[PDB]
RNA sequence: GGAAAACUUAAAAGAACUUUGGAAAAAGAGUGAAAAGAGCUUGAAAGAGUAAUAUGUGAACGGAUAAUUUAUAAGAAAAAU
RNA sequence: AUAAACAUACUUUGAAUCGGCCAAGUCUGGUAAGCAGGACUGGCGAUGCGGGAUGAACCGAACGUCGAGAUAAAGUGCCAAA
RNA sequence: AAAAUGAAGACAUUUUAACGAGUAAGGAAACGAAAUGGCGUAAGGACAACAAAAGUAGUAAAGAUUUAAAGUAAUUUAGAU
């Protein structure tokens, strides 16, 4: 079962001149300029974060697959989801080396839980192999 | 300096370079912009008519101030000059190119300027002397070079 | 082979002086010339039939469909209001759609 | 489907502006129009009252620049295109491609003279004026104003309406001896089964 | 007895805990997706709960024109409506049309006031049956005058028919 | 009165012979786990060059909505009695 | 009579602010001013949205993100929905 | 805001109703039905494979460039080089 997630805006909030300038970077920064175009929503530039913008309560940081992600630095931190494996999906952490994903991966097959990372750190096995 | 780019086949391939080369980088940019693409033949025939002023290197990008010239009809520039040291050190790496492909065995006749690239260099400075006390900078401006030549062949 | 439609002109969308909903579409139907016709075509089904020049690796299909339903009128000049599954692009403005005789209530 | 045929538009006894309005319009909605004697239409005023609203056009043109400036075309086609572009809309794809599909002639050229004509009620002149109103037609205006070609048309139209006239007379005269022959067949004795069905619904 | 959530699978000599017993009293089970029942079947007489009330206009032994799908603008003979379906089952005689015994959606049709009746058409078979005996199935995953030359030609709307004043 | 300037590698093993060039250098060759090649750990942004892709009438950039193209991406179970 | 329990009465601590401007079925000085100064109220400042082509104040109406409808000021020859 | 439930679930519980514009300015931390909720930088004390070898790391850390995912947002997560 899956429920249907519906996002109320799929865009980016992007800064106000952050297009026209390299130093502005893109994070939304509110302006606070007394004259500022954004703040005093004018017409076309009338675009900011409002909690209004929020997901529903239900399906909310859920991944497409409809599971909530759950990060992983060993065999050992599986357990602690594998009674929830219809909720959770594993999630290998970006240092793990490539020895230890192998256990991971093998691991979870047992308990029968998703990971995410699954084709993470494999070795030269992509041409003639 | 690497270059910018890999040959696909380093058997049929050879190559040149030249680092902090005392040239124009202007000049030798729009120079080597005429020069890309045609045979190793063709390009000496070229550049050896650009020193005796009997051919144009079309000046497309950087061309503020530089007067018309009649032999830049056809080329979609109204604009061109003759850079002569430019074409010499361009000249002098496409020979050290052909005896390097010699040497691997290729066929000189069947060899093509396929890349040919300039990066700006490290500045040298100088003192210019102005009026009420003053000092500016009289700068050069060098530049890197790399050529290499491969085979043509059908597709 | 034969004509089962009546050719319908997508005039734009539903605006304002200074905005535009491109959800509703307004079209108009060919001898429809005041509101009192339009009850007939309430409901009935319209096709915007397009044409791409697709290459020869490619299998997607040359000739394409978003397909509407008109759903009121609007004014007294027999204009009338069209929802489709995918909005009309603009640059279909005055071009010709298919107003088909189905779903029939005949 | 795609509309190819080509609306034809007799500008005679028609109304400037008016015409400009529908035809405007329908540029927008795709179709393709063509405005034959597109000199022949009228506006509202006399010779004099219409001359002292062409020098007040006139007197609109760029003080540094007059090759910049505001051309004021004098051909009466022009005088209909430009009505019909200030009715269009400016400065996008949308106006251009409109424009794109309208022709005015001063006359009727060669491939829209044996074509089907039409007529706009709503600008009409017979309908929107009152006859004690006087008018002006494009083709004497634009001769006021500098428009040389004036009498190449005048010669023009005469000669195509004399052709008009023998073929019309042609045409009058086989569709006479083709309605007789249908008659024949209506009152035949053999054709009895079929009359009665075209009689039964009117056609007959 | 297993926690609900517990679905113990074989490991191929990959290392396991303690907890975790051995494969050889693990059993694999068949994975189950289907959860929902198929639809029941009645009697051929009886007609299914979900059955579309039909038009006044369409009445057997009526001429209708198919203004949509494969046969679009042919003309057919409308005999009865297919009681575990809804649909109509109608026959544009294939000696004058092409139409073979098909079943086409009501509202794809339209019942011109034209009419041929017909009673005795001998319909004994022509039901569930027989339509879906002779439906072309997948290969699934792991295996009256002038009245002929009305049916015989395709209904087109001419110039001048406006359907809001067309009446058939 | 009064600055600036830290870092090759584990170890110089800091290329060493040939061809082209007046020479500087380049191309091979070799050392090294890796050129990390002495302007030497990593190597951002501003600025350029090359390659691929796309667009175009007196500014450019942003937002809503679709269309085209590309990319990503959802399955191995299975009916009634 | 009508309304009022997230009513009512507050206590303590403290921020910013006291350059203002506009409208008018108002007033004073001035020939008059998009001038100077006042009484009452509503606004702009602090305020976007729809309309008046454009506009700090005019008219409607004040704003979480959206869908569908009935509307307001005001409009319905084309630009422009009617 | 008011009812109901409440040692631990979890999404900072469940239900119903009203509400949500805003410059200057204010709402420190903690307070189970929480007297606003959070993101990020660096350092110090702890915790981090519960069965005596107990977070990650040469089977590739930090960093850099991008591709995607989560979050209204600050930002976070993961893949590739």
């Amino acid at each position: 079962i899956k429920p249907k997630i519906v996002k109320k805006y799929t865009g980016h909030f992007k800064r106000f001149d952050s297009n026209r300038f390299l130093r502005v970077k893109a994070s939304w920064r509110v302006p606070r300029g007394i004259d500022n175009r954004l703040r005093r929503k004018f017409k076309g530039t009338n675009l900011l974060p409002k909690i209004g913008y929020g997901s529903a309560k239900a399906t909310r940081n859920m991944l497409p697959c409809g599971l909530y992600k759950f990060p992983v630095r060993n065999t050992t931190d599986l357990e602690m989801i594998m009674m929830q494996n219809r909720k959770y999906a594993a999630e290998i952490s970006h240092a793990v080396s490539a020895k230890k994903r192998q256990e991971i991966i093998q691991r979870a097959k047992i308990l029968n839980i998703r990971v995410l990372n699954a084709d993470a750190r494999i070795k030269k096995q992509e041409v003639a192999q | 300096v690497k270059y910018c780019a890999k040959p696909v086949n380093v058997a049929k391939a050879a190559q040149a370079r030249g680092d902090n080369l005392k040239v124009h980088f202007k000049n030798t940019y729009e120079t080597a912009d005429a020069i890309r693409g045609m045979k190793v033949a063709r390009a000496q025939e070229f550049l050896k008519n650009v020193i005796i002023k009997k051919e144009i290197v079309p000046f497309r990008k950087h061309n503020g101030g530089v007067g018309r010239k009649a032999q830049c009809k056809g080329l979609n520039c109204a604009f061109g000059r003759w850079p002569v040291k430019s074409a010499q050190f361009i000249l002098k790496l496409l020979k050290n190119a052909v005896d390097n492909a010699k040497a691997k065995g290729l066929n000189t006749a069947l060899l093509t300027v396929s890349h040919i690239a300039v990066q700006e260099a490290r500045s040298s400075r100088r003192r210019l002397y102005r009026a009420h006390g003053s000092i500016n900078s009289f700068s050069s401006s060098p530049c890197h070079i790399e050529l290499i030549l491969t085979e043509k062949e059908k597709k | 082979k034969c004509r089962l439609h009546v050719n319908a002109v997508f005039m734009g969308f539903q605006r304002a002086q200074r905005n535009q909903y491109p959800n509703v579409a307004l079209l108009q139907i060919s001898g429809v010339n005041t509101k009192e016709d339009t009850p007939f075509y309430i409901g009935k089904r319209v096709a915007y039939v397009y044409k791409v020049n697709v290459k020869k690796g490619s299998n997607k299909p040359a000739i394409r469909a978003i397909f509407g339903k008109i759903v009121a009128p609007h004014g007294n000049h027999g204009v009338v209001k069209a929802r489709f599954l995918h909005n009309l692009p603009p640059k279909a403005m005055g071009q010709n759609l298919k107003v088909f005789l189905y779903p029939s209530n005949i | 489907s795609t509309n190819n045929k080509v609306t034809v538009i007799d500008c005679h006894g028609h109304v400037l502006g008016r015409v400009a309005s529908v035809v405007a319009k329908h540029l927008l909605l795709g179709q393709k129009f063509v405005l034959v004697r597109c000199e022949d239409l009228q506006v509202c005023g006399t010779l004099k009252m219409r001359l002292v609203q062409w020098e007040l056009y006139q007197r609109k043109r760029v003080n540094t620049n007059p090759t910049r400036g505001a051309f004021h075309h004098r051909s009466p086609a022009d005088m209909v295109r430009k009505a019909v572009r200030g009715m269009l809309p400016k400065n996008n794809y949308r106006g251009k491609l409109a424009l794109k599909n309208l022709k005015c002639f001063e006359g009727c050229p060669a491939p829209y003279d044996k074509m089907k004509k039409s007529s706009i009620p709503e600008a009409a002149a017979i309908y929107s004026f009152n006859p004690t109103r006087k008018r002006t037609l494009l083709g004497e205006l634009g001769t006021a104003v500098g428009w040389k070609y004036a009498d190449v048309v005048a010669k023009n139209e005469a000669e195509r309406k004399e052709r008009a006239a023998k073929w019309y007379a042609a045409k009058q005269l086989k569709q006479k001896a083709v309605a007789e022959a249908k008659e024949k067949i209506l009152a035949d004795e053999k054709y009895k089964a079929k009359v009665a069905i075209l009689k039964k619904f009117g056609y007959a | 007895s297993a926690p609900q959530w517990f679905v113990p699978v074989k490991a191929g000599d990959a290392k396991v805990p303690a907890y975790y017993p051995t494969d050889d009293m693990i059993q694999e089970q068949k994975k189950k997706l289907r959860t929902r029942k198929g639809a029941k079947i009645t009697a051929l007489d009886k007609p299914a709960w979900n059955l579309e009330k039909l038009r006044k206009s369409i009445v057997p032994g009526a001429i209708l024109i198919i203004v949509a799908g494969k046969y679009a603008g042919k003309k057919v003979v409308f005999l009865k409506q297919c009681i575990k379906s809804g649909a109509l089952i109608v026959t544009g005689p294939f000696k004058i049309n092409g139409v073979p015994l098909m079943r086409i959606n009501q509202r794809y049709v339209i019942a011109t006031s034209q009419k041929v009746d017909v009673s005795k058409v001998d319909t004994t078979g022509v039901d569930v049956k027989f339509f879906k005996k002779i439906a072309i199935k997948k290969a699934a995953f792991g295996k009256v005058p002038y009245l002929k030359e009305y049916m015989a030609s395709y209904f087109t709307l001419k110039n001048g028919d406006h359907p809001h004043l067309l009446k058939f």
